[PDB]
């Protein structure tokens, strides 16, 4: 019923965590950040976070990673078009140049959703930064299956 | 099944030398020098005999794979000279061609 | 692709040991086939190969090898009457020189990938090494 | 007179080949071979081998693309991989030429441990070299 | 403003000093870990692109043969070395040290060192058959007055 009980909850996991001397890993973090696509408004600060404890620890952010933070920067049914969100440009600007191995189950996800959050916004230099990204290396393998291949 | 009776037989007679190639090799050659007594070389003679007949190597016969013909084959393509004619008078043996010289 | 180009293809990894390289004095690689103009698109192929990877590469062509056998025509009788067949073979010798281990492993794999259908390699790579530690001193 | 292989003339009417005009002393000299392989060469084994698997596989080919096969098969066998290149008659829907794709080159693969695969060139029709 | 890596942080953990402590082998790999593996391979499973590509996969299946080419690929006799194969003298300690037997023996163990088609097992085999066949002939033989074991 309560979002501050929930998180306060789901937090009382993670002190279990180190009080038994468990180390998480990249997809508990990932889990926690999946779940916060339900609250969009208020999973934005929590969320950055995260990522922000995810380098701390040691953990490296993947391509799902991002691909969640981006579902809850910028929703599909946004009616506030006016002003968007930058942080988009500044993920790319992190992950440029960069080559991402298969390391969750949402690695496919992120290219699709890169590149609608860009029609969106109407920007075309973002789409090439995205799409290079694509080239570098082997990432070609992450654009998706057969239905988020087409749509990207 | 395969072509015919005989190459059935002959089939056996292949499995059976290799079942008893090793025995009739120990045993023969106790009797294939002039070191040994010479009473147990006659014994290992009568050892060797005691074997089936389809273990002696030379009751096989080479016969073509897919006629069962028992002369008239060639030995690297295991095929009769009716069979090995049919197929490369037709180009499907890489390399054969006729002789003109 | 006009537009679309790959930006940091990636490349194998290439580590390089402590242990030493093998050295080959001389390389010899018969390829066999029955047609001659394949062996002689192979020749092209494989000394451009050698000349782009610094490798010293000659060539001859060692006799050629022609095999006949005599059959009998018909199915039944008519002896006199036989038909003949031949097999030829041909030979290309491609005679490396100066290779070590690494440099002959690379060029083998990448001609002997790419050997045509029908053709046939016979590498006889020649090894140099050192005397063995024991035979260096006499010890009685 | 010499009746191996030579498809003898009638009255003008009946179609033939590139493969079937030319007589076995033209083998080598006007038509290739079907089959290449090393196993034919001077100080090299297993031709019976390689022969009888290419009268298997040129079976297989026939029955299972039945009535589908424009000219024969040609086989190419380069390591231990096995090619298959055959000119087909654009009978059969597409979508079942992958499937018969798929099954043979499986079935194949698994039946003599190497790996098959099947190169389809489809025709609209046969080619005639010759009215004989 | 949005800085990705610059702010708070839950700060719930600390950084890992220890890092990796249990090895991920802890135990033989589960059920559950050997299948969430699998759906790790799918993610990035595409399709061929190449004939290049489909030769990889090929070769890391073992479907295709390795280059250059190594005629003795996975062949090893049980990681001998010459000296078994070829001084084979260790196992004719049982026979007579001198006489007739020995005589034989020393011809059928020469063959042997020089037999590229057997291991040093099958070898062995041949040898343990003439110990049995000759100890069973006992009696033949002390007529001959040669004397086995
Ligand atoms: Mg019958
Ligand atoms: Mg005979």
């Amino acid at each position: 019923e309560k979002f501050e009980e929930k998180w306060n909850d789901i937090l009382d996991l993670l002190k279990h965590m180190v009080a038994q001397k468990v180390k998480p890993n990249l997809q508990t973090f990932n889990t926690i950040l999946k779940g916060l696509r339900k609250c969009y408004s208020l999973g934005r600060i929590p969320a950055l976070q995260i990522l922000r404890e995810m380098k701390h620890i040691g953990i490296e952010p993947s391509l799902a990673t991002y691909h969640h933070i981006i579902h809850l920067f910028y929703p599909r049914d946004l009616s506030a078009i006016k002003m968007p969100s930058l942080i988009i440009y500044d993920i790319m600007n992190e992950l440029e140049g960069r080559t991402f191995s298969p390391q969750d189950l949402d690695d496919g996800r992120f290219f699709q959703l890169a590149m609608s959050v860009c029609s969106s916004l109407r920007d075309l230099e973002l789409a090439y930064q995205v799409h290079r990204l694509l080239n570098t290396g082997d990432n070609r393998k992450l654009v998706g299956h057969d239905p988020l291949r087409k749509v990207y | 099944y395969y072509v015919d009776w005989r190459m059935l037989r002959d089939l056996k007679r292949r499995k059976m030398a290799y079942e008893y190639a090793d025995e009739r090799l120990r045993i023969n050659s106790l009797r294939k020098n002039t070191i040994l007594p010479k009473d147990l070389q006659e014994m290992a003679g009568d050892e060797i005999a005691a074997l089936p007949r389809d273990s002696c190597p030379v009751r096989i016969r080479n016969r073509c794979v897919m006629t069962s013909r028992p002369r008239g084959v060639k030995r690297r393509w295991r095929l009769s000279r009716i069979v090995f004619r049919h197929l490369a008078d037709h180009g499907l043996l890489s390399g054969v061609q006729r002789a003109i010289w | 692709l006009h537009v679309d180009v790959p930006k940091d293809v990636t490349r194998p990894t290439i580590t390089t040991s402590d242990e030493p390289d093998t050295l080959y004095k001389r390389l010899s690689i018969l390829v066999k086939a029955h047609d001659r103009a394949v062996l002689d698109s192979y020749e092209y192929f494989a000394v451009l190969a050698a000349k782009e990877l610094g490798i010293s590469i000659k060539v001859h062509e060692p006799p050629r090898k022609i095999e006949r056998f005599t059959l009998l025509k018909s199915v039944h009788i008519f002896k006199k009457h036989r038909v003949q067949y031949e097999m030829r073979t041909l030979y290309r010798c491609l005679e490396l020189k100066h290779l070590t281990g690494s440099t002959a492993s690379v060029y083998l794999e990448y001609i002997q990938r790419n050997l045509p259908e029908g053709v046939a390699m016979e590498v006889t790579k020649t090894q140099i090494q050192q005397l063995p530690e024991h035979i260096k001193e006499p010890m009685w | 007179k010499n009746r191996a292989a030579r498809v003898r003339v009638a009255k003008g009417n009946k179609p033939v080949s590139y493969e079937e005009a030319h007589a076995p002393h033209y083998i080598a000299h006007r038509k290739g071979w079907l089959s290449l392989h090393t196993g034919n060469l001077d100080g090299e084994d297993h031709a019976a081998e390689r022969t009888l698997e290419d009268v298997f596989l040129r079976k297989f080919m026939m029955g299972t693309f039945p009535g589908c096969l424009a000219d024969q098969i040609v086989l190419k066998r380069r390591a231990n991989q096995v090619d298959i290149c055959a000119l087909v008659l654009r009978q059969l829907p597409a979508h079942k030429f992958y499937f018969l794709v798929g099954y043979s080159e499986t079935l194949l693969s698994h039946f003599y441990k190497c790996p098959v695969r099947l190169h389809l060139q489809t025709v609209p029709s046969k080619v005639v070299y010759k009215y004989i | 403003r949005k800085y990705l890596f610059k702010g708070k942080r839950l700060s719930i953990f600390a950084d890992k000093a220890f890092a990796d402590e249990p090895p991920e082998p802890e135990a033989s790999p589960s059920l559950w870990e050997i299948e969430f593996a699998k759906q790790l391979a799918s993610v990035a499973d595409q399709p061929f692109e190449n004939g290049f590509e489909e030769m990889i996969q090929w070769t890391k299946e073992g479907k295709l043969w390795e280059f250059p080419v190594n005629n003795e690929a996975g062949l090893d006799d049980d990681g001998s070395e010459f000296h078994e194969h070829i001084f084979l003298d260790k196992y004719l300690e049982d026979f007579p040290k001198q006489g007739p037997i020995r005589l034989f023996m020393e011809l059928v163990t020469c063959g042997l060192s020089k037999n590229p088609y057997l291991s040093v097992k099958q070898k062995v085999e041949h040898i343990e058959w003439f110990r049995n066949y000759f100890n069973e002939k006992r009696d033949i033989l002390k007529e001959n007055n040669i004397a086995f074991t």
